[PDB]
């Protein structure tokens, strides 16, 4: 029934073997994709360039994941799934697309911004295929923290790691947005509500709170100055925080509380403190919002009223 | 459609097609249009979020066209009016519009006194007399708005613990805008 | 020193405070009446603003 | 075509059937408006007669007026006294005429400073009823007059005078000379002549 397909760019090959009632539209999109490739150029070393065969599938992985919806039956459903497996078979010997990222990274052609794409790729591609992430995953770690050869503790982070946290909700939102779309939406409209709801909320945050509109265009970012101010960066930071558990819990293959009982405790540090108490309530998905708002709403009040306790005032130049 | 309005024998482009000029969000109503007596075209534009009345468009006695020209933004949050009043006149067919004078610069001069000054309208002042203003007393607040209206923020303005809080030169015109601008008001100093 | 401002995105702000509640800086339809490249902001707040600059920078932020 | 140049003004049009060109004057039509499914492909010609056919009407007080396309934008009999130098110089006699409800236009050839005529002008007006308007008479073939005059004529207009069009005689000025006067001077026609 298999017929031979080829994804191609530079010297780079990767042969794809294709179903019958297929290879057709396997073809049609081949094409497509090959169309929108950037030129190849000394060892594919640009920044749009694929730099291994690996990642190249990745690529065209990605590509026909644009094409689909997990609602409305596609005619690519049947291709997508396919590369999928043959990615998965080929490329991932059994564990996540991380670890292959770190061997791309250590190993090939280095490129962190490479590595994040092929990893935007795979998840988002194999969430788009109607094929989730349930089924406990062999992460060796858990495996002997759950015989019991290890212990997990929960730290969560303060204010003033970073001059630009709001960076780390970007990748986070723009790479796994398959896994945390949910949250971040659930709290940017969460909090649009607390200010609403709130007396004089309104006046502290002098430039809105849109969070998905920055998110969605950049060009209307405000400044790290606005970003960083209590009011909007605590409850901003918790969403961070939320957001890496859920992509640990998630991609994991268990429910928030199942992450949580893998743990011999939680902590934070400052402001951290707060989403270790609200995680540790943590038992299933649908759950799982409540103690999410319990805990912005917390980060909320403590930026909020802690800034209009002492505001920054101009430094003498 | 009359490009032109007059004004004692001087041509001044037409007002009425000037303020309905074209632009999202404006809505003109016309009830009653096919009545030329009764007519009354009514604009109504976005005025802090909500839709309200800016103008209305109408005949009086006489043939008088009446632009009631409408500020939401008020002292006491109840509309004010400006009358803006035009002699409609078909025996002259190229300038049948023209304004009626008597009396313009002080209808004006009445609706900024509404919004500014917080006194009985009268224009009987001799420019020479001095104003008197009112005694004003510096709300912690009012420092707090107005900073943050123009944007300073320097910290002899900001209320910190154990120091009392300092208002702002430039909140001199706040205190003092009533009893100064009252001094272009008089009819002996008739300004439109 | 050479210093970036801006004038505010509306002027109700400025007029509330101050008391001006002149409809040519707020009220569009005012504005292009007076014939006015569009809702001019207060002439004060420029006024106010640029002087919080020359404060800051010329003295120190010492505003004595 | 050639029975086209022979019908012209009468409302006959004439389509070429044999030829798929373009008319840049839309004088006659080509082979495709014989098949333009488009509003476009019914093209009639004008008809003078009917087009332009002189015709009266009433205003509100009852006055009648001849109605063509001049009066029908002047508002007023279209007669015109054009701007005579001896003539139409005098204030009085352009006030006169315009009272008596007559497009006239006053004679520049008279004038030989901006501060000479606007001493008319303001004469002029000073008898003209309120509301009413007229006209300014300048010579292409007179340089000087000429450079002073059109400012004092968009000067004037500029402070709301009531002189709304500009004729000028000697000659027809050139294409940027004109749209000059047109854009620049705030007049509701100009006169060539």
């Amino acid at each position: 029934s298999t017929r031979p397909l080829t994804l191609s760019h530079g010297s780079l090959e990767h042969v794809l073997l294709v179903p019958t009632a297929s290879f057709f539209i396997a073809s049609q999109l081949q094409e497509q994709f090959n169309k929108i490739l950037p030129e190849p150029t000394e060892g594919f070393a640009a920044d749009d360039e694929p730099t291994t065969p690996a990642e190249l599938v990745g690529k065209f992985l990605g590509y026909v994941s644009s094409l689909v919806e997990p609602s409305k039956v596609g005619q690519f459903d049947q291709v997508l799934n396919l590369c999928l497996t043959e990615f998965e078979n080929c490329y991932l010997e059994g564990n996540d697309i991380h670890a292959l990222a770190a061997k791309l990274l250590q190993e090939n052609d280095t490129t962190l911004v490479k590595t994040k794409e092929l990893i935007k790729n795979y998840i988002t591609a194999r969430i788009m295929a109607k094929r989730p992430f349930d089924k406990k995953s062999n992460s060796a770690l858990f495996r002997a923290v759950g015989e019991g050869n290890a212990q997990l503790v929960a730290i969560f982070g303060g204010q003033g790691n970073t001059d630009d946290y709001f960076e780390e909700l970007r990748d986070l939102y723009q790479t796994y947005h398959v896994l945390v779309g949910d949250l971040i939406k659930f709290s940017a409209e969460t909090l649009s509500e607390l200010i609403r709801t709130t007396l004089d909320a309104e006046k502290v945050f002098t430039q809105g709170l849109n969070i998905l509109e920055w998110l969605e265009n950049p060009s209307n970012t405000p400044d790290k100055d606005y970003l960083l101010s209590i009011p909007i960066s605590c409850p901003l930071i918790g969403v961070i925080q939320l957001a890496h558990y859920v992509v640990t819990a998630k991609l994991l293959g268990f429910t928030p509380g199942e992450l949580r009982s893998y743990l011999k405790g939680a902590t934070g540090h400052s402001q951290g403190l707060v989403t270790a108490v609200a995680i540790a309530e943590t038992d299933s998905w649908e759950s799982f919002f409540v103690s999410v708002r319990k805990a912005i709403t917390v980060l909320f009040f403590i930026g909020v009223r802690c800034y209009e306790a002492y505001p920054n005032t101009s430094l003498p130049p | 459609l009359c490009s032109f309005i007059t004004q004692d024998k001087m041509f001044v482009s037409n007002p009425i097609r000037k303020v309905f000029k074209p632009s999202q969000g404006m809505v003109v109503e016309i009830s009653n249009g096919n009545t030329s007596s009764k007519t009354v075209v009514t604009l109504s534009e976005p005025v802090q979020g909500e839709l309200k009345p800016t103008v209305i468009l109408k005949l009086l006695k006489e043939n008088i066209i009446q632009m009631e020209m409408i500020e939401n933004r008020t002292m006491d949050g109840k509309p004010v009016s400006l009358p803006l009043l035009y002699n409609f006149n078909p025996d002259n067919g190229f300038a049948p519009i023209s304004e009626v004078m008597e009396d313009r610069n002080q209808r004006i001069k009445e609706m900024y006194w509404k919004l500014w000054i917080d006194e009985p309208f009268n224009l009987d002042f001799d420019p020479r007399d001095v104003i008197k203003g009112k005694d004003f007393e510096i709300t912690a607040k009012e420092v707090y708005d107005f900073t943050h209206a123009v944007g300073n923020n320097c910290e002899d303005f900001v209320s910190r613990p154990d120091r009392t809080m300092l208002a702002p030169m430039d909140f001199a015109i706040v205190v003092g805008w009533r009893a100064i601008i009252k001094a272009i008001f008089p009819n002996t100093v008739d300004g439109d | 020193a050479v210093l970036d401002s801006y004038t505010p995105s509306t002027n109700e702000p400025y007029a509330r405070v101050s008391g001006d509640l002149n409809p040519i800086h707020v009220s569009r339809h005012f504005a292009s009446y007076a014939n006015l490249p569009g809702t001019i902001t207060h002439g004060m707040f420029s006024s106010a603003s640029v002087r919080a600059l020359i404060e800051n920078w010329a003295a120190d932020s010492v505003s004595s | 075509v050639l029975t086209h140049r022979n019908k012209d003004g009468t409302g006959v049009r004439v389509i070429v059937a044999g030829t798929l060109d373009i008319n840049p004057d839309d004088d006659y039509g080509f082979k495709q408006e014989i098949f333009d499914v488009t509003s476009n492909g019914l093209k009639k010609n004008p008809n003078w007669l009917e087009e332009y056919h002189p015709k009266l009407i009433k205003n509100k007080s009852g006055k009648i007026f001849v109605e063509t396309k001049f009066s029908k934008l002047i508002g007023r009999p279209p007669l015109l006294v054009p701007g005579m130098t001896p003539c139409t110089v005098s204030p009085d006699f352009v006030a006169a005429t315009t009272n008596a409800g007559y497009t006239i236009e006053l004679a520049g050839g008279g004038y030989f400073s901006a501060a000479g005529m606007t001493a008319a002008i303001d004469s002029v007006v000073s008898q003209i009823e309120k509301g009413s308007t007229f006209g300014i008479n300048l010579i292409y073939v007179n340089p000087f007059m000429l450079q002073w005059g059109i400012p004092l004529i968009k000067e004037l207009r500029s402070k709301g005078y009531p002189i709304q069009f500009l004729t000028i005689g000697a000659g027809v000025p050139s294409l940027e000379v004109a749209s000059e006067y047109i854009e620049t001077l705030g007049l509701k026609y100009l006169g060539l002549k």
